[PDB]
């Protein structure tokens, strides 16, 4: 007993060492010529409504035009943010729905949540309503946070302490990622699509080749649950969003914390994170009402979004840059551009 | 405009309709989080409840009295951390929180479970109606003279029958004193610390007892009634 | 009294009655029932007040020498007056005993409410009361000469405050019951002051700025040619500017103390 | 068995070949510069080429 | 003449 606690403080030591190491040029201070980007104002050009409940996930299209939103209500609607139009409103089974997402062919949908079930529906078939396509059980605890890679292979991510890779078609856990103490809550796939990032209650976050199933590196540096993370506009950083009321952004190389997004005024935690296109632009929803925007490299903050009667629970950045969908627990779903 | 865009317009209308069609039922509708640990009998009040009718991660027991209807949400097949799922629950009507009260060794623990409930947020608002289950095992534990309450608890000795106890007949001293010494023990964290804006309703349960509804019920509204007069700055 | 005391409660009242419209319009944690009447109110005392600033200044005038028109087209004017004041008023106590029958249904039809209203039902029930009133303001203005109209406004008016004070003590009756069980709880580290507070708050003030105009109406017809009775109705102005006060005063007492709305007048005044 | 996990999934971190943040903060920092003008939220675009009006 | 006055139902009728 003593020997295994000791022989992994003591690779936990070596491993300290040598991120400490390679830590020559603070990102801080590369960024002094840096002009910060000043205020971002954005107003609210549609808002949704037609939600009864709590807005839990929302997912965007790789169209950046139609995207879907999860509510407590059980229900799964496909909107067209143009013209505020619904496409087809699918009532779950579960209605304790924590997950959605969008397939990024367009014909499937899938939303998860404490029923430990990812259900994928498809949509393009337009028969007169939208079924269940399949099921995929196998999980232990609830599930975060689903995000397709293909058509037939979607990764999951659960309260388990586990992530998973299914294959739709069978129906069976091809690899399951395994490795965490706590929870995880929240996972980004990447630009590339051979990795992912999974961060959990414990204050660790991990990646994961999905054609290996084994963990890679493994990330320290916050004190509490984390809550979202995402991949940067590429496969080589994420920002991760945790309970401490903070923010940090982990690059893969680095193997080690960056930047720390904290203002003393802010006490309440932090939900979801969405970057934008530029990689220039990191927005964050938090449980005092409103969400944040905030620069990567600067680490002050450049923007809020007040709108919201309640918590944001949402967020989301469209592929081609135009919007930005926050949902929230006041049942209303809002799209945000800036103002010219 | 043209034809398809038309075309979108009419979708959108008819799945509004829908929408409204599902407004009414959703919000005529109370919804009841079921909380309690293992040894407690969960699973035999969710069976005897389903009278009432109109590695799976949740269960969902529908039950209508007095033409009011009400989801019943049993988290099972979970792990034991509870502080993260427990939020998708703040805007429930209450919580039933059940305590296997005969225990005596993880009632301390049934406490300090009831007290982070109650002092969580997006659960300020939350009430809890509290049932003591498993009472006939706890009234043949204390009569019959083995495992002392004072043993585990030794504020026992120093209380006291409240003056509000309203007894079962023909139930001895004893087991009315440690039976509300064992509510009082929650009422204390109950309103210690919370506002006026959540109660605890603490009921003296049975695995077996059939009158579970008409108590949800009762105290479902008792808690609309106090939410609507404390908002209208009466009470 | 002065013309001055007179319009300047009218501004007041246009001024808060506009700001709790929009605070319901402008928010959506306000959309239900009960802030629809709020609403209604709103509008209704808006309509008393700027209905009777302008029959003052316009008096103010013709009894001045600034704007005269012929007798035909001053009784014109003067009626279309008196008829818009008429159906206000009515609209007013219309919208105060919704608001008390609609917190009535949610506290003590509690489980079943949204079985019983909704936001639909709402605008049916403010639409028949406009109509309504409307009808009854032309008809309780052309046909004023009559004693058949006066009795209508008296039975109206008692008829509006009987149910109204039956809807409030009830409330406050149950509110006790609440108040003592909490107290019996252990360790109570609860007040039935604050439910007498806001019971007196609404019924007296109702009562204060409304049946004083009453009275006047009520010893018109009674006594009207007797000392005590003469010095009454002596004081219509009197009577009127209580009316008024009346629209001032609605607002604070059912809008402003909502949490919601409070926080929604932060965010308007801030823009 | 699970402090065994824990060491050689751990261990495993060791051999990883780290890079400076002086040139492992060149992916942030010079990402941006070439994705700076397409970005709608951080320079803003004319209202015309806007489906968000 | 017709004096007006404030509102309805003031002077005796
Ligand atoms: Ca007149």
């Amino acid at each position: 007993l003593d020997q295994l606690r000791q022989e992994a403080e003591q690779l936990k030591n070596q491993i300290r060492d040598a991120r400490k190491a390679c830590a020559d040029a603070t990102l801080s201070q590369i960024t002094n010529n840096i002009d910060p980007v000043g205020r971002i104002q954005m107003r609210t050009r549609r808002t949704l409504r037609g939600h009864l409940a709590k807005i839990y996930a929302m997912h965007w299209g790789t169209d950046s035009r139609l995207l879907v939103s999860a509510s407590q209500d059980g229900k799964l609607i496909i909107w067209d943010s143009y013209t505020t139009n619904k496409v087809h409103a699918i009532p779950l089974r579960s209605s304790w729905v924590m997950t959605c997402a969008y397939a990024p062919s367009g014909n499937y949908v899938a939303c998860g949540g404490l029923d430990n079930i990812c259900s994928i529906y498809n949509l393009k078939t337009r028969e007169g309503n939208v079924r269940v396509s399949r099921e995929l059980a196998g999980h232990t605890g609830y599930l975060s946070c689903c995000r397709f890679l293909d058509d037939n292979q979607i990764v999951t991510s659960s309260g388990d302490t586990t992530c998973a890779l299914w294959d739709i078609e069978t129906g069976q856990q091809t690899t399951t990622f395994t490795g965490h103490t706590g929870d995880v809550m929240s996972l980004s796939l990447a630009p590339d699509t051979r990795l992912f990032v999974s961060g959990a209650c414990d204050a660790s976050a991990k990646l994961w080749d999905v054609r290996e199933g084994m963990c890679r590196q493994t990330f320290t540096g916050h004190e509490s649950d984390i809550n979202a993370i995402c991949f940067f506009p590429n496969g080589n950083a994420f920002a991760t969003g945790s309970d401490d009321a903070t923010c940090r952004l982990f690059d893969l190389r680095a193997d080690q914390e960056l930047m720390t997004y904290s203002h003393d005024n802010i006490i309440c935690g932090i939900t979801s994170v969405s970057f934008s296109k530029s990689g220039r632009l990191l927005l964050a929803g938090y449980d005092d009402f409103n969400c944040n925007v905030w620069d990567a490299l600067k680490a002050d903050r450049a923007g809020v979004l007040a709108g919201h009667d309640n918590r944001v629970s949402c967020l989301g950045v469209t592929d081609d840059g135009m919007a930005v969908a926050t949902g929230s627990w006041d049942s209303f779903l809002k799209i945000w551009n800036g103002s010219s | 405009l043209s034809a398809e865009d038309k075309a979108a317009v009419e979708r959108s209308k008819m799945i509004e309709k829908q929408l409204q069609k599902d407004k009414q039922v959703y919000r005529a509708t109370h919804r009841l989080l079921l909380l309690g640990a293992d040894n407690s009998g969960k699973s035999t009040i969710v069976k005897q409840m389903r009278i009432y009718h109109v590695t799976s991660g949740i269960f969902e027991t529908k039950f209508q009295v007095d033409k009011v209807n009400f989801h019943m949400f049993d988290v099972g097949a979970q792990r034991d951390e509870r502080r993260k799922w427990i939020q998708c629950f703040n805007d429930v009507t209450a919580i039933i929180f059940v305590v296997d009260s005969s225990d005596y060794n993880r009632l301390q623990e049934a406490l300090n479970d009831f007290k982070s409930i109650w002092n969580n947020r997006w659960l300020r608002t939350i009430s809890v109606i509290l049932f003591l289950n498993k009472q006939d095992l706890l009234a043949e534990k204390v009569l019959a003279g083995k495992s002392k309450i004072e043993d585990y608890f030794p504020e026992f000795a120093r209380y006291t029958t409240p003056e509000d106890a309203t007894p079962e007949p023909g139930e001895d001293p004893r087991v009315t004193r440690a039976k509300y010494f064992i509510r009082d023990e929650f009422l204390r964290i109950s309103t210690a610390s919370g506002d006026g804006r959540h109660y605890c309703y603490p009921h003296f349960t049975c695995s077996v007892d059939t009158e579970n509804a008409r108590r949800i019920f009762n105290d479902c509204r008792d808690i609309i009634q106090r939410m609507h007069l404390r908002q209208y700055e009466l009470l | 009294i002065a013309v001055e005391v007179f319009l300047t409660l009218g501004v007041i009242s246009l001024l808060e009655n506009i700001l709790v419209i929009g605070a319901i319009v402008k928010n959506k944690n306000l959309h239900s029932p009960m802030y629809f009447f709020v609403c209604s109110l709103a509008v209704a005392d808006m309509l008393v007040s700027m209905s009777s600033a302008w029959e003052t200044i316009t008096i103010y005038l013709l009894n001045n020498k600034h704007l005269v028109i012929a007798d035909a087209f001053v009784r014109h004017i003067d009626n279309v007056f008196d008829s818009m004041i008429c159906i206000s008023v009515v609209a007013s106590m219309c919208s105060l005993l919704a608001i008390a029958v609609d917190r009535y249904v949610t506290i003590f039809y509690a489980l079943r409410y949204h079985h019983i209203m909704t936001a639909r039902r709402s605008g049916a029930i403010i639409a028949g009361i406009w109509a309504f009133c409307t009808g009854c303001g032309i008809v309780f203005i052309l046909y004023s000469e009559s004693t058949y109209v006066i009795l209508c406004l008296i039975s109206m008016f008692f008829a509006m405050l009987f149910l109204l004070v039956s809807l409030y003590i009830h409330m406050f009756l149950l509110a006790r019951t609440h108040v003592k069980r909490i107290a019996a709880l252990p360790g109570a580290s609860r007040t039935s002051m604050q439910g007498a507070v806001t019971v007196t708050m609404l019924l007296g003030v109702f009562t204060v700025c409304w049946a004083p105009f009453f009275l006047h109406l009520t010893l018109m017809l009674s006594c009207p040619q007797n000392l005590y009775c003469s010095r009454f109705m002596s004081h219509f102005n009197m009577y009127l500017i209580l009316i008024m006060c009346n629209s001032v005063m609605d607002p604070l007492i059912y809008a402003f103390r909502s949490q919601e709305m409070r926080k929604t007048f932060k965010e308007i005044i801030c823009c | 068995a699970q402090a065994r996990k824990l060491v050689e999934q751990l261990k495993m971190e060791a051999n990883i070949d780290r890079i400076k943040v002086s040139k492992a903060a060149a992916d942030l920092m010079a990402y941006c510069e070439a994705h700076a003008k397409e970005d709608p939220l951080l320079t803003p675009v004319p209202a015309s080429e806007n489906p968000f009006r | 003449s017709y004096s007006m006055e404030h509102f309805r139902w003031g002077k005796p009728v």
